[PDB]
């Protein structure tokens, strides 16, 4: 069990780490979060009590490096960095559990939800969407904009999601126009599968991290990649067996996670009719369909 | 976006543009089986691509050979349709290639769209205009030979004849718009019209009578009134 130490909490913040989050006062005695679960991404995410504009976060993985938050006063952030001295480290992290200054990942133990939300989500393949390579963890915020967004500014802040563009030549082979656009199996089987995501995990990982910077930070670009990822499946007539019972479950623990009161903005009206009530595989998501018509029948 | 009352003149501007109509493209008799089910029986169609500058109109007949063993037709037609435009557009030189296609359908724009990747730099547009090209087919030489075509073909007309001698493509197009709105709302009255003097004829290589200047006022102003009164009725008005 890990342990994400703050050297200080000088400005009231809430506090996410996952889908749990806790309000720290300004300048309350906070030195951080213990028994983080070893085998999984996490995200330590923030939203300023004095300006919630900019929810932002860090994606880290306990096991690459030992990684602390400390408050930046000059550019306004608690901003994630790695400690080297491994001695150094353990002595900051006793000495505050000792004291008790630190959070415990509340995780119940029947509760798989985490685990269900990030199961194909790897930080090295967060390290190629976020690119920032001097770091072992990777920055996202809530303004943040993506590499599809910005052909239609920064490049070195930018999300790197796979190009997904259902009208490009990309996804439409000439002479099979009708064929592709209206079957979009070539374009996730062969472009997709077999070209860029080279399997199914990197393919789901991808679309659960979209989902996950939605949530969390409000971030519409990956907003736009969980749709448009998902839409790419559903408007497939030829998608492999397992692919469409793993997707049925990725999207049960999305759907059953999103809080109910960001459903309006989270959520895409016309992909998730067309893809419960329309497409190739309206009856392929079991478990989808009934959350989603339980929990949000206004959208639908 | 979108062609309108308000960006009408853009029509006869000296940028290339076509307008597609698909609406005769697909065509059925519904007829009972003997069994006493419904049936549809195909005929020949015609893609109706318009220079509306020019009036230089490229008919793609669609013989009913091209739906043998296709499903959902109505679908299939508007992506044959998209097509058989982009198929135009690759044999037209660079310099006679349009920088716009407007669809009188907006269904046709994703087909279209998809169909002319290669031509990113091309412009699909719809538009709000109620354009009656549908009644094309009430032009008695654009009928004949499409129902004739044994087989694909491509013919070109001058849909003008040789009105822009006389007249400006905004004149023209406005002719041409009333004369097709008449066809549309009452073919018969509209086509005895034009034909009720036998010392006015259709020259071998035209499409509408030989009006003089004079005549064609008379004309117009007799399918003006064709359209209100047709309009008198529909309404009860």
């Amino acid at each position: 069990m890990n342990t994400v130490p703050f050297t200080s909490a000088p400005i009231e913040v809430t506090i996410g780490i996952d889908q749990y989050s806790f309000n720290v006062k300004e300048n309350q005695p906070f030195h951080g979060i213990k028994d983080i679960p070893i085998g999984h991404v996490h995200v330590i995410h923030f939203q300023h009590a004095d300006n919630s504009s900019m929810r932002y976060g860090y994606w880290f993985d306990c096991r690459m490096g030992n990684f602390y938050i400390q408050y930046d006063p000059k550019d306004g952030l608690y901003k994630m960095m790695e400690e080297r001295d491994g001695a150094k480290f353990e002595n900051i992290v006793h000495n505050f559990k000792e004291r008790q200054m630190m959070v415990s990942y509340p995780k119940i133990d029947e509760d798989d939800t985490w685990y269900n939300l990030t199961e194909f989500v790897q930080m090295d393949k967060i390290r190629k969407i976020v690119r920032k390579d001097e770091n072992q963890f990777s920055y996202v915020d809530s303004s943040m904009t993506t590499v599809q967004e910005n052909e239609l500014s920064d490049p070195a802040h930018s999300l790197n999601y796979t190009v997904i563009n259902f009208k490009s030549r990309e996804a439409i082979r000439p002479g099979h126009e009708m064929e592709d656009f209206l079957d979009k199996s070539y374009y996730l089987n062969t472009v997709m599968l077999q070209g860029i995501f080279k399997n199914s995990s990197n393919y789901f990982g991808e679309l659960q991290f979209a989902f996950l910077n939605a949530m969390f930070f409000g971030n519409y670009g990956s907003s736009l990649q969980w749709h448009a990822m998902i839409e790419l499946i559903c408007s497939s007539a030829t998608v492999p067996k397992h692919m469409l019972d793993k997707l049925d479950e990725i999207l049960y623990y999305q759907i059953k996670t999103l809080p109910e009161q960001y459903s309006d903005i989270l959520l895409n009206e016309r992909v998730w009719n067309i893809c419960l009530y329309s497409s190739f595989q309206k009856n392929s998501l079991h478990n989808t369909e009934k959350i989603m018509e339980n929990k949000y029948p206004e959208l639908l | 976006g979108a062609m309108n009352s308000s960006n009408y003149a853009e029509l006869f501007n000296n940028d290339i543009k076509l307008f597609v109509d698909d609406t005769n493209v697909y065509r059925v008799t519904v007829h009972k089986t003997f069994e006493g089910n419904v049936a549809t029986k195909a005929i020949n169609g015609c893609i109706f691509t318009l220079n509306p500058k020019t009036g230089h109109l490229f008919l793609k007949i669609i013989h009913t050979s091209v739906w043998a063993g296709q499903k959902r037709l109505s679908q299939l037609a508007k992506w044959k349709t998209a097509e058989e435009v982009s198929a135009l557009v690759r044999s037209l030189p660079k310099e006679e290639q349009p920088k716009q296609i407007i669809v009188t359908r907006k269904a046709m724009l994703d087909p279209l769209e998809v169909h002319m990747l290669d031509f990113p730099n091309i412009a699909i547009r719809p538009t709000e205009l109620r354009l009656p090209f549908s009644a094309a087919m009430s032009i008695d030489k654009l009928s004949d030979v499409v129902m004739k075509a044994t087989e694909p073909q491509m013919v070109l007309f001058n849909i003008y004849d040789d009105w822009l001698d006389r007249i400006s493509s905004y004149t023209a197009f406005s002719r041409l718009t009333l004369l097709l709105r008449a066809l549309k709302t009452n073919e018969e009255s509209a086509k005895m019209i034009l034909l009720s003097d036998p010392t006015i004829t259709i020259k071998s290589y035209h499409l509408w009578p030989s009006f003089t200047d004079e005549q064609w006022i008379t004309i117009e102003s007799q399918m003006r009134d064709l359209i209100l009164t047709e309009y008198g009725r529909k309404y009860n008005v």
